[PDB]
């Protein structure tokens, strides 16, 4: 028959075996992640070996069905995802060692302990423990001990492993005709579909860098303001024209500045826009947090969570002897099995995260209608952005008041508006440079621009120049500080958190216009607009079936990242910030460090 | 002389869709109250007949077809439908007269580790005519030539269902009984 008819039947074969093998792999991964055991590590590795072996043989077979001779775009797109394999192209010994490296790096990170010098018996994991210090402590020494002790105990172990990791990951990328493993990662944004909807891997770097130029003035001012207000909390440790010490940024990495909110709130006598204390005082639990997020999605027309979700998910650390990996994640295990793994605390951050993860599920639930090869996000940024459209609404004073976390006599003035905008900025603007600078470093390592001998030299040079953050302790090439972040040790690409943040507001601007909202888009609560949920679900249900440039142009007007909605959303905080910084220095000197003092 | 619906509905083993089984009911008294006042049927659609009036009707014979499908395929056991189950496994006629009943069987038919005993046919040359059955197990080729796997473009036509206790509802096993009611110019043998 036609080469199109042969490939349709080939795909139907593929879909039925893959559904089985990827389900067994997902199940085996879930039990490891929910119950870290030697037996479950072996079971995980085996099920993934069967999935990888399958997947690579099907890639080779897919090539015999040449793309040019098929005329149905859906099949043509299903075959394209099958054309480029993964680590199979490596020597069996070679892919043996790389799978070992990834398993060691992941369990070094989740088993690492750093011990108190003053108390050698008290040994702390990252989660919970070191993280509790890095979020709630106000002592320069306590945070420094945790920050440095983390990068020194597990960072130092990961360094020899990370070196082998780039050489092998790059050997796998070049064997697949990519320049390097970074080029391979940027492939996720590659779009060859229709005309005018084309996007190449190399444009992602130009576009990321052009848009980061427009964000930088707002960030410099946010930076100047929090640097001023940390001098009230850390007098004799902050230089008013310098970079900010990296252990004082509110988490283990300064990934989000949200826990600086207490130290930086402008109008603190107003009703607290951080509803963490109101949640505790009303005896909320993790269940309530997830039920409230479910209530939100139902009010916009999206479905409720499945019954299996409530039975199978891990919504708090179990504390029954099992060791868990606590990093919040939303799983589509296949066969309609949707779960969330999260060690949920009673916190506005985890309240917002639970919305973030539920949006992942909601996306996975909608593109279930698509054929197997096509049930993924349009790109990775889309996927991390659906959750954050919900957080944008769920965090508004308005929505908080309707949920009961703000008093019924609560009223919005210009001071609670700056409060809310400043907290949003600590989370969403504070993370852009941190995210940009990390993947720039990663991309440059894989490319060859940074040699092993300068890995930590360039990391702390880029931290200071781009992020305005400085290391509290000198770090030799014996260190490997970026690998102390979960996503790096666990072989995940990071630029999704950058493109997501720009996508966030493009989506939010478009759904609010559908919700017939009037006024600024930071006042907008998408809650109860079924028209808005209808518009969103139309893109969610498309999955990867259309190129992401078209998928974007179908919700919002444009076919590429636009930073204009993000800047409008923060236009009142930005004008306010400029005034608070009218007699202050905006920017940073890279020369000063806490230890050259 | 009560009609033995309990042997069809309460049978231990059910068969796969592609190999569906049929029991002939005749010369009996058919009390459908055992069916229609019961909680467990997620699907209870009648065609050319009213569920509520079942105990007043008389027929020449009634035919009961048993098999198992995914939740998301129960919608294919209905007149006018298409898809793998309706095309290649079990096809109802458009003038169907009878009732389709299904219930969730995850407790009986799904496992922690996965139950692969139930199969369905997903490749066939041409659709099935109504109430036809194909239990042939011959490797399928789109050109239609005889081939032998592992050769290219050559596939086994029966797929296993994979029934796990943790799956979404549309992937959970459902037992299905299709009662056909037959009106012949003969006397009646099944009544209320
Ligand atoms: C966590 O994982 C362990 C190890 O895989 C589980 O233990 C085993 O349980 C199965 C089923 O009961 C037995 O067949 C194995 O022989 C057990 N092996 C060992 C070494 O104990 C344990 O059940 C899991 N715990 C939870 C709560 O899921
Ligand atoms: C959504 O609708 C319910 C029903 O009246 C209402 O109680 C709730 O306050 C609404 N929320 C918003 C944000 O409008
Ligand atoms: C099957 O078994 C149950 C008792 O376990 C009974 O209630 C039911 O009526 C029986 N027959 C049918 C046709 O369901």
């Amino acid at each position: 028959s036609t080469t199109e008819d042969l490939a349709k039947t080939f795909l139907e074969k593929f879909n039925s075996e893959a559904e089985e093998l990827s389900h067994q792999s997902s199940l085996a991964s879930w039990s490891y992640n929910t119950n870290i055991t030697d037996e479950n590590v072996q079971k995980m590795n085996e099920a993934g070996a069967r999935w990888s072996a399958f997947y690579e043989e099907q890639c080779k077979l897919a090539k015999t069905y040449p793309l040019e001779e098929i005329q149905n775009l859906t099949v043509k797109r299903q075959l394209q995802a099958l054309q480029q394999s993964g680590s199979s192209v490596l020597s069996a010994d070679k892919s043996k060692r790389l799978n070992e490296i990834l398993n060691t790096m992941s369990t070094i990170y989740s088993t690492g302990k750093v011990c108190n010098p003053s108390n050698p018996q008290e040994c702390l994991l990252l989660e919970p423990g070191l993280d509790a210090i890095m979020e709630n402590s106000k002592d320069y020494n306590q945070r420094l001990w945790a920050w440095e002790g983390w990068r020194s105990e597990v960072g130092k172990q990961l360094r020899p492993l990370y070196e082998e990791y780039v050489v092998l990951k790059n050997e796998m990328a070049r064997a697949n005709n990519y320049e390097d493993y970074g080029d391979y990662w940027r492939g996720d944004y590659e779009a060859e579909g229709p005309s005018g909807y084309d996007y190449s891997r190399d444009q992602l770097i130009e576009d990321v860098e052009r848009t980061f130029a427009e964000i930088k003035p707002l960030y410099e001012h946010l930076h100047a303001y929090v640097r001023a207000k940390l001098m009230d909390t850390y007098p004799s440790h902050i230089n008013p024209t310098g970079c900010l010490p990296a252990h004082l940024l509110g988490d283990m990495w300064g990934r989000f500045w949200t826990n600086l909110y207490s130290l930086t709130v402008p109008f603190g006598q107003k009703p607290n826009i951080d509803v963490t204390d109101a949640m505790v005082d009303q005896s909320w639990d993790a269940k309530r947090i997830f039920e409230e997020a479910e209530k939100f999605f139902v009010s916009v027309g999206l479905p409720n969570m499945t019954q299996g979700f409530w039975e199978n998910s891990m919504l708090t650390e179990p504390g029954d002897g099992r060791k868990v990996v606590c990093h919040p994640t939303a799983w589509d295990l296949g066969k309609g099995d949707f779960r969330i793994k999260m060690c949920t605390k009673v916190t506005m951050d985890d309240f917002l995260t639970a919305h973030h993860e539920m949006g992942h599920i909601q996306y996975d639930m909608a593109y279930a209608v698509q054929p197997y090869l096509l049930r993924n996000g349009a790109n990775e940024g889309f996927h991390e952005a659906v959750g954050e459209i919900m957080s944008l609404s769920a965090a508004t004073p308005n929505h908080l008041k309707a949920i009961g976390l703000l008093p019924p006599d609560f009223y919005e003035d210009s001071e609670t508006e700056i409060n809310f905008l400043l907290k949003q900025a600590l989370t969403i603007v504070g993370t852009l440079p941190f995210t940009y600078m990390l993947e720039k470093w990663r991309w440059m390592v894989f490319k060859g621009e940074i040699p092993k001998e300068e890995w930590m030299k360039k990391w702390w040079e880029m931290k200071r120049e781009i992020v305005g953050v400085v290391e509290p302790v000198p770090h030799d090439e014996t260190y490997c500080d970026p690998a102390a972040l979960f996503h790096v040790a666990n072989d995940y690409s990071f630029i999704r958190y950058y493109t997501r943040t720009i996508y966030q507001f493009q989506f939010q601007e478009a759904l609010c216009q559908t919700a017939k909202h009037e006024g600024p888009l930071h006042k907008c609560d998408i809650s109860n607009s079924t028209e808005a949920g209808q518009k969103l679900l139309q893109m969610l249900s498309l999955g990867k079936s259309e190129p992401w440039t078209l998928a974007l142009e179908r919700i919002v007007g444009v076919k590429n990242m636009d930073v204009r909605p993000l800047l409008n959303y923060f236009e009142p905080l930005f004008t306010w910030l400029k005034d608070q910084n009218k007699n202050s220095f905006v920017g940073w000197s890279t020369n000063w460090s806490p230890y050259a003092d | 002389n009560l009609c033995p619906f309990g042997e069809v509905f309460n049978a231990t083993k059910f068969p796969s869709v592609y190999a569906w089984e049929r029991k002939k009911i005749s010369n009996c008294v058919a009390d459908y109250s055992v069916l229609y006042n019961s909680t467990f049927f997620s699907t209870f659609k009648c065609y050319g007949v009213s569920a509520t009036k079942l105990n007043d009707l008389c027929f020449s014979n009634v035919y009961a077809d048993s098999f198992v499908v995914k939740g998301d395929d129960v919608r294919q056991i209905a007149p006018g439908q298409t898809g793998v189950i309706a095309d290649y496994n079990y096809k109802l006629p458009d003038d169907f007269m009878g009732c389709v009943l299904a219930w969730n069987t995850r407790n009986i038919d799904a496992t922690s580790t996965g139950n692969y005993n139930y199969k369905y046919r997903y490749l066939r040359h041409g659709k099935l005519r109504p109430f036809e059955r194909d239990i042939s197990n011959v490797p399928f080729s789109p050109d239609g030539k005889p081939c032998t796997p592992p050769a290219l473009n050559c596939y086994w036509p029966l797929n296993d269902y994979g029934f796990y206790t943790t799956t979404g509802i549309g992937y959970q096993p459902y037992r299905v009984v299709v009662l056909s009611f037959e009106l012949l110019n003969a006397p009646a043998t099944v009544c209320g």
